[PDB]
């Protein structure tokens, strides 16, 4: 089942700065040809990241260690360096990104003249983050139809820029449009966000990368998914492109807004329809995909014995794992708070690059000191070393481009350690605190309604 | 313990808790539906952005004129092909268009030989300027004909009857419409039987074969009365006018010449030529020259030049060409006519090495506009300056500022800018980006202090702000 494992991962993960990141590469370069070629290169860094996944699955296929694995090359610890974090940051912040990103798509069919102002963009973005937790709190399997209902519509919401796209390819547009360039930069210029920003749409697949471990198939031939999959996400990232260059304009592109919208303008007739809700509802599925994220590593941390319970589990009426969902909803909500794409970004960049630095990193150490690594397919160290070169150097260079919020991201991740201790290694935890966090523990499940993690 | 059984919690599931639970439950999605009525509300008490009002044609970019082929290209040879290299040419200005000279068969003064339709062989055939007009096309380039019947004689409109050519006029819309040719340049009005009516007739007509298709009501008189008479007939043509060239080399006067066209104006689609159709930079020498384009460019409206104007032609002070019938020495290589007696700076090359150029200033004149939707359309308000110093802000049909700020001559001014005779919509913010400058020297790019400004010696300047209204 290795091309379902692709659909399993091209299906699902995508898009998710796909109205973000052309301006998110376009004004953070100048070329622009160069700038859809990061596109292709981050689809090219996610070759390597799942190529490495694949390898880590084989090395250490013990646990289910979707990153788990690395902890048992690194110990338990990073698991807060890791996961929390992850948690903490990437999760919430591309919820935030991508709820925003529906909020702003939202806004501006109404606003149609120029870029709205701070609005429903936050709120409804917000107002949709609840509603879709409680989609989520009503018995899973009908938030799952919901989202192949959102998956469906997504993967019209591709089309619905791309055949247009097409459409105008045809026309000759691209000859038309033929003055974007490439070129050569000695000094080698650009700026990180823009080198993530492709990732940032495409991210995620990284752990499906062990569901596809898990799924019926030969391990051996998972990398041949991910050899098939990252080119075609590279495809459709050219594909988008064109609709972009083809449709729109390089200029329309710097308009700072819901592209889909601005694209759905220069097309022909009820143009509403022509780039419809299916944007909002490819957000919704992916919102509701890092929602059970959440809420799924949340059970997982109350199974590792670091967090209580509690927080997760049912909530007999629906059978669902609602404090689970309780905890994602502040945390999304305060990612939406602040608001800025691209500082949500900068905190996702560092995340990412950093944690896919970890996996790669104990990779790279073990085929040096304690290898068989189990590889599924035959590839070099320089498939998780030249990875890891990019990721760093983009690391550094993007602390350099926003030493605030870079700052602050690394920081947050510092302070995944700390929080580890207080979960596992703390000093010692207050039998008075035991007892009322137990009383307090079981008034809130009597509100709940509840069955707890067996 | 961070949770409580089960099997304690059904000892145990009292109404206190459930029911509370629910209660907190109608809370919680009431608390949302608040919310969400937020995000409507706020959203129907927002404000919309103008609706960006804009037309095609009218009041945006640039177009230059063409008479002889041979003048046009330096030449020489005169031909088509060398037209359509220019056209890249063209290009690289970023025009709109340009007017096609009166390529037809103008006679020697005989209104009944002329061919206001059948093309004169000694500049083509009209398959050659239909690929012509094709790779025009091809190059975003328009198209606009100068039918001046009597072209080949003296009076161009045969100081006699112009019923005869009036019809042809129409005739030759079609002619040429079938050439594939979006308008048509019309001169002196002055020796016409009422053109303002044959404007209006012809006009709709050619509306008739598109929106679209626009003539140009150039005129040698200066009587904007007149002038707006002929806009009382007929809006819709783009004018030219020696009203413009009234102007003299006086800048207070001309800023209250342009005011003038705009209240005449009123709301019609604007243009500008400070001449019917005269080579600008035969009028007036570069230290006003350069002025004057930036201005009339960065004036409401269409600016509208002659080749050999963005390129300092001034072909009244060239030996080898007389102003009424000039060469655009745009090469190195196009002097026969003043073999070496002539610069580089007169050819596009010299002065596309040269970023004060007529050629450059131009330019990036038109790159600016080309992106600047407030230079394509806004209010260039009437913003008051000391003697010699043009200064508008120009309010973007949407949200975004810019200041014009004309140092008119060569005098080392200083900002000399009333603020105070600005209303709110005009507001505008001191930190004035430089976009462009007509002493090359001046901090492009740099937000210029608007109180602390300092002008100098033929100092155009082009300012961008953000929309402080």
């Amino acid at each position: 089942t290795l091309l379902d494992g692709v659909s399993l991962i091209v299906g699902t993960i995508i898009g998710a700065g796909i109205f973000v990141s052309p301006k998110g590469v376009l004004k953070n370069t100048g070329s622009v040809g160069l700038s859809l070629v990061i596109w292709a290169v981050c689809g090219v860094l996610s070759l390597f990241g799942a190529l490495c996944y694949a390898e880590l699955g084989t090395t250490i296929p013990k646990s289910g260690g979707a990153y788990l694995y690395i902890l048992e090359t690194f110990g338990p610890l990073p698991a807060f360096l890791r996961g929390w974090n992850e948690l903490l940051i990437i999760r919430p912040a591309s919820t935030a990104v991508i709820s925003l990103a529906f909020g702003n798509y939202i806004l501006e069919p109404f606003f149609p003249t120029c870029e709205p102002p701070e609005l429903a963009i936050k709120l409804l973005a917000a107002v949709g983050i609840l509603l879709l937790t409680v989609l989520n709190s009503l018995s899973v399997k009908w938030s799952a139809r919901v989202q192949d209902f959102f998956t469906a519509a997504k993967l019209l919401a591709l089309l619905i820029i791309i055949v247009p796209g097409v459409v105008q390819l045809i026309k000759g547009q691209t000859q038309n449009f033929k003055d974007a360039f490439e070129g050569s930069d000695p000094s080698i210029g650009g700026l990180p966000l823009a080198f993530y920003s492709g990732l940032y749409a495409y991210v995620g697949w990284d752990y499906l990368n062990f569901v596809t471990e898990e799924v019926k198939n030969p391990e051996k031939n998972i990398p041949l998914a991910i050899v098939i999959s990252m080119p075609i996400v590279t495809v459709a990232y050219v594909l988008t492109n064109v609709a972009y260059f083809t449709t729109l304009s390089p200029e329309e592109l710097l308009l700072s807004n819901a592209v889909a919208v601005t694209f759905g303008e220069r097309l022909l007739g009820n143009f509403s329809w022509a780039v419809p809700i299916f944007v909002a509802l490819s957000c919704f599925g992916s919102l509701n995909g890092s929602l059970f994220a959440m809420s799924r590593l949340f059970y997982v941390a109350a199974r590792e014995g670091h967090l209580p319970k509690i927080l997760s589990m049912i909530h007999v009426r629906r059978h669902t794992p609602l404090p689970a969902l309780i905890v994602s909803g502040p945390l999304t909500a305060i990612m939406l708070f602040l608001g800025d794409l691209f500082s949500l970004i900068n905190f996702m960049s560092f995340g990412t690059w950093l944690f896919y630095g970890l996996v790669v990193a104990g990779l790279i150490y073990l085929r040096y000191k304690k290898p068989d690594l189990h590889r599924p397919i035959k590839v070099p160290l320089f498939i998780p070393i030249l990875f890891l070169l990019t990721c760093l150097f983009l690391v550094a260079v993007s602390l350099y481009s926003d030493p605030v919020n870079c700052g602050i991201g690394f920081v947050i991740i510092l302070t995944g350690v700390p929080v580890y201790f207080l979960f596992v290694y703390w000093d010692k935890k207050p039998k008075w605190f035991r007892r009322i966090s137990e009383k307090i523990t079981r008034h809130l499940q009597l509100l709940l309604e509840v069955v707890p993690e067996e | 313990t961070g949770l409580s059984k089960e099997e304690l919690l059904k000892v145990a599931g009292s109404p206190g808790w459930v029911r509370t639970r629910w209660a907190l439950l109608l809370l919680f999605w009431l608390g949302w539906l608040g919310m969400l009525a937020g995000a409507v509300v706020i959203i129907v008490r927002a404000p919309r952005c103008r609706e960006l009002p804009a037309q095609k044609w009218w009041h945006t970019g640039a177009l230059y004129r063409i008479g002889d082929l041979q003048a046009f290209q330096g030449h020489g040879a005169g031909n088509l092909a060398g037209l359509k290299g220019r056209l890249d040419y063209l290009s690289s200005l970023k025009v709109k268009g340009l007017v096609l000279g009166p390529i037809h068969k103008n006679q020697k003064d005989d209104v009944a030989q002329t061919d206001l339709l059948q093309i004169d062989p000694n500049f083509g055939s009209k398959e050659d300027f239909d690929s012509l007009l094709q790779s025009a096309k091809k190059k975003s380039i328009r198209v606009i004909l100068d039918l001046t019947p009597n072209y080949r004689g003296e009076n161009s409109w045969f100081s006699t009857q112009v019923d005869t050519v009036a019809t042809k006029v129409k005739d030759a819309l079609e002619f040429w419409l079938q050439a594939g040719v979006d308008g048509f340049q019309v001169r002196d009005i002055e020796n016409l039987k009422d053109a303002s009516s044959f404007l209006a007739e012809w006009q709709n007509i050619t509306k008739g074969f598109s929106e679209d298709r626009l003539l140009i009501a150039g005129t040698n008189s200066s009587d904007l009365q007149q002038i707006l008479s002929l806009l009382e007939s007929n809006k819709d043509l783009l004018l030219t006018s020696s009203y413009l060239s009234d102007s003299g080399s006086t800048g207070e006067h001309t800023k209250s010449l342009v005011t003038q066209y705009l209240n005449a104006t009123g709301n019609r689609w604007c243009s500008w030529s400070l001449s019917q159709a005269r080579l600008l930079t035969s009028f007036l020498p570069a230290q006003l020259l350069r002025l004057y384009q930036l201005m009339l460019f960065t004036l409401p409206g269409t600016p509208v030049f002659s080749y050999g104007d963005e390129i300092g032609l001034d072909a009244a002070a060239l030996p080898g060409q007389p102003m009424e019938a000039p060469v655009m020495l745009w090469d190195e290589s196009s002097f026969p006519d003043i073999p070496g007696a002539v610069s580089a700076n007169m050819t596009v090359k010299g002065q596309s090495e040269d970023p004060g150029s007529l050629l450059s200033l131009f330019r990036r004149l038109s790159d600016q506009r080309s992106k600047e939707r407030s230079l394509l359309h806004g209010d260039f308000h009437a913003f008051s300056a000391g003697p010699g110093l043009f200064s508008y802000i120009r309010h973007w049909d949407q949200n975004e500022r810019f200041l014009v700020v004309l140092n008119f001559g060569d005098v080392g001014l200083s900002a000399g800018l009333q603020a105070s005779d600005l209303p709110a919509s005009a507001s505008l913010p001191a930190k004035a980006d430089l976009l462009l400058s007509t002493q090359p020297g001046r901090e492009e790019g740099s937000p210029l202090e608007l109180e602390r400004l300092k002008l100098e010696p033929h100092e155009g300047l082009l300012l961008r702000f953000p929309y402080a209204a």
